[PDB]
């Protein structure tokens, strides 16, 4: 439920795997292994196979196809410190893996791995997925601490071990290390290398007997921004490198536009999950917006790609149907980000009109009600605040116009013309 | 000037704002500002339209977006910010007014002094990163706000994140390497140094570059700029010897 309790109950867990470490003896109790036999079948009839799977290593990361775990969270934390009372370090261990994705999205990675570092010294034959150990490499990549990430995924990638029966589940893991490393090199600036390194790692998705959808789109993401902040030159040598066979590259003859293109196959990719079509389309509009008024852009293509920045913004706001809940910062400041993109465009095309103001003030209206939210601690208040913005946010598209667009796919939250894809990657 | 004068300056032209969106030299940026007078104070507790302006070292260009800022309260004279392009969303900022009496171009001249310090910085961490040396100086330049209420220029903010034993090398050694660094890949022309002496780190291989000074042979705009004469003190009173990361780096001594 909440970050602060899951914390203090994530550094007991660590303290008391410390003790255990030192005081020894396995000297258990009745109550003890009673207590995990307690905790762990109180784990809904559901929760226990995923248990059982990740024991046992069916993936060496846990598939999204979650609210099984925000759900049982507090319980899967009760029978984490329960089996660890009991020593039962594998199946702690499976349950570290099990919630480390959506702890991740609660900012307490680095206790968690705290407990995966107290189970491995405590007996170091326990598996420890890749995925909780390439965890510790994001989180030293988000702290700047860039070497010793690329120390943990180099000793992932070579050498108290976990084992794949699969062949391409050795590459899959390989390819989001790379993609990874080819971050690293972002953070770093080196834009021309990143985007060799964030390459191989969109080649090892598409090699999968199932190209991992998830990691072309995060991948072709960062391949994007990586674009945008390329040099000319930059962009020039990575085009013409006859190792890279990638349409983006051969269809475009600049980098923000590769850099738009990118985007959109990162939404298409990502066309079920609307928070990473609005983020990739909004890095769209902002490519284009920045393309159509560069010297760069042919004045008679001007109109086309404004048009098309004002396809993308709308994308975005189309990603969340009227009356219906937004719960992060980082989506709601997102969604005025995109409102303001789409009358930015409507600005471009029509100047100042009476609509373009009004549109304007509605975007503005939107910012002071965003700040509020992002400055509140009550949750009614960060609820009613939400609502309000995106209570803005629809009249912004009913003042514009916002036309739905009609796809097949009943749940896809990108257009048809998204979807060209997969084959049409790498040509 | 005129009152019409004045009121031409602040008001951009679709030829003026054509020019901001495309990028726009350095030059040309400071004649256009230049006799603006000083801008009112801002509404706090109110969102605003502005133009984001950003300096860019490599093209030596200054490139205007659109964006919204909402100013909010005094920090208990700097008050919060949040606009929509900034970097960390998820972060907060700072900003301030402009209104000294010198000028626009006083605050462009510093900031594009702020970008030649963090494109030092960038090349610096990358030597770092290349020679495993697991330090990194963190450094970020205030950005520039227009405040604009159509096309007229209303006022003017600078903004900034709110950021408010390890070992092996002193938060010392990397500054004044730093500086080192920056003469050798300036060819022998800039140096520069933080004003406040790398006192700060933080619990990881951060050390901080807070104040940065740029001693430097070329002179161009009205920064005060010590020189040569501080690239001599330099190597003579502040990094008088070199430490161990000035040759990890394979830095030389000059004169
Ligand atoms: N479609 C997306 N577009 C943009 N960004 C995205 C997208 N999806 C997630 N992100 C963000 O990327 C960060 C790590 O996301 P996770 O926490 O899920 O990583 P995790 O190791 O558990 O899972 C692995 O992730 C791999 C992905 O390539 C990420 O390496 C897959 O290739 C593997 O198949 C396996 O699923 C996090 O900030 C998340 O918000
Ligand atoms: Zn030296």
């Amino acid at each position: 439920m909440n970050n602060q309790k899951v914390v203090a109950v994530l550094l007991q867990e660590c303290k008391q795997v410390l003790d255990q470490l030192l005081l020894e003896a396995p000297d258990v109790s009745e109550e003890d292994k009673s207590e995990d036999q307690r905790c762990r079948a109180l784990l809904p009839s559901e929760l226990r196979t995923l248990i059982q799977e990740a024991k046992e290593m069916k993936w060496p990361f846990v598939p999204e196809k979650k609210d099984v775990i925000g759900a049982g969270l507090q319980q899967l934390l009760a029978s984490l410190r329960a089996s660890i009372l009991a020593r039962d370090c594998a199946a702690a261990a499976a349950i570290v893996f099990l919630v480390d994705r959506f702890l991740y999205g609660l900012d307490v990675s680095g206790k968690l791995l705290q407990v995966a570092k107290g189970l491995h010294k405590l007996q170091p034959a326990t598996p420890i997925a890749p995925q909780v150990v390439i965890r510790q490499a994001r989180i030293s990549v988000n702290s700047g601490k860039l070497l010793k990430a690329e120390y943990i995924l180099s000793s992932l990638i070579s050498n108290g071990t976990w084992l794949y029966r699969n062949e391409s589940d050795k590459v899959l893991v390989q390819s989001v290390c790379i993609q990874i490393r080819g971050q690293i090199l972002q953070k770093l600036g080196m834009w021309y290398e990143a985007a060799e390194l964030i390459w191989a790692s969109i080649v090892g998705y598409l090699a999968l007997p199932q190209p991992d959808k998830k990691g072309l789109s995060t991948s072709l993401g960062i391949l994007a921004d990586i674009f945008v902040s390329m040099s000319k030159n930059d962009y020039e040598k990575f085009k013409n490198n006859p190792q890279i066979n990638l349409s983006l590259l051969k269809e475009f003859d600049h980098h923000l536009l590769s850099a738009a293109e990118a985007c959109k196959l990162a939404a298409a990719f990502s066309a079920y999950t609307p928070l990473f079509v609005l983020t990739a389309v909004n890095i769209r509009g902002t490519c284009l917006l920045s393309y159509s008024s560069s010297n760069d852009c042919p004045p008679e293509l001007k109109n086309l790609h404004l048009c098309e920045a004002k396809e993308a913004f709308e994308i975005g706001l189309l990603t969340k149907r009227d009356d219906e809940p937004v719960t992060g910062k980082q989506e709601l400041h997102s969604f005025v980000k995109a409102a303001f993109g789409l009358t930015t465009v409507h600005r471009r095309l029509h100047g100042e009109t009476g609509t373009v103001h009004a549109a304007s003030q509605l975007c503005k209206e939107a910012m002071g009600k965003l700040y509020n939210f992002s400055t509140s601690s009550r949750s009614q208040d960060r609820e009613a605040l939400s609502q309000e913005v995106m209570s803005v946010i629809a009249q912004v598209k009913e003042h514009l116009q916002v036309q739905s667009f009609s796809n097949v796919d009943d749940r896809s939250y990108v257009p048809e013309s998204f979807e060209c894809r997969l084959d049409k990657l790498i040509l | 000037q005129t009152s019409q004068e004045i009121l031409e300056a602040r008001t951009l032209q679709p030829d003026d704002l054509e020019k901001l969106l495309a990028g726009v030299r350095h030059d040309w940026l400071l004649q256009r500002l230049e006799n603006t007078g000083v801008l009112k104070s801002n509404q706090l507790q109110q969102a605003h339209s502005a133009l984001l302006l950003k300096y860019s070292k490599k093209s030596e260009l200054w490139t205007a977006q659109e964006t919204v800022v909402y100013l909010g309260d005094y920090l208990k004279n700097a008050f919060w910010v949040h606009y929509l392009h900034q970097e960390e969303t998820l972060g907060r900022y700072v900003g301030k007014e402009y209104k000294e009496r010198k000028g626009l171009r006083h605050h462009f001249t510093d900031v594009e002094r702020q970008m030649t310090a963090q494109h030092y910085v960038t090349e610096f961490n990358k030597r770092l990163y290349e020679q495993k040396i697991p330090t990194q100086i963190f450094y970020v330049p205030s950005t520039i706000l227009l405040i604009l209420e159509d096309r007229t220029i209303k006022g003017c903010i600078s903004v900034e994140p709110y950021i408010l034993v390890k070992n092996e090398y002193k938060a010392t050694e990397y500054g004044l390497a730093y500086g080192h660094f920056s003469y050798e890949f300036s060819n022998h022309r800039d140096v520069v140094v933080d004003l406040q002496g790398w006192v700060t780190g933080n619990g990881k291989g951060l050390i901080y570059l807070t104040d940065p000074q740029i001693h430097s042979v070329d002179q161009k705009d009205v920064t005060t700029n010590f020189g040569k004469r501080g690239i001599f003190y330099f190597f003579n009173n502040q990094h008088a010897s070199c430490n161990e990361i000035c040759h990890r780096l394979s830095l030389t001594r000059p004169s």
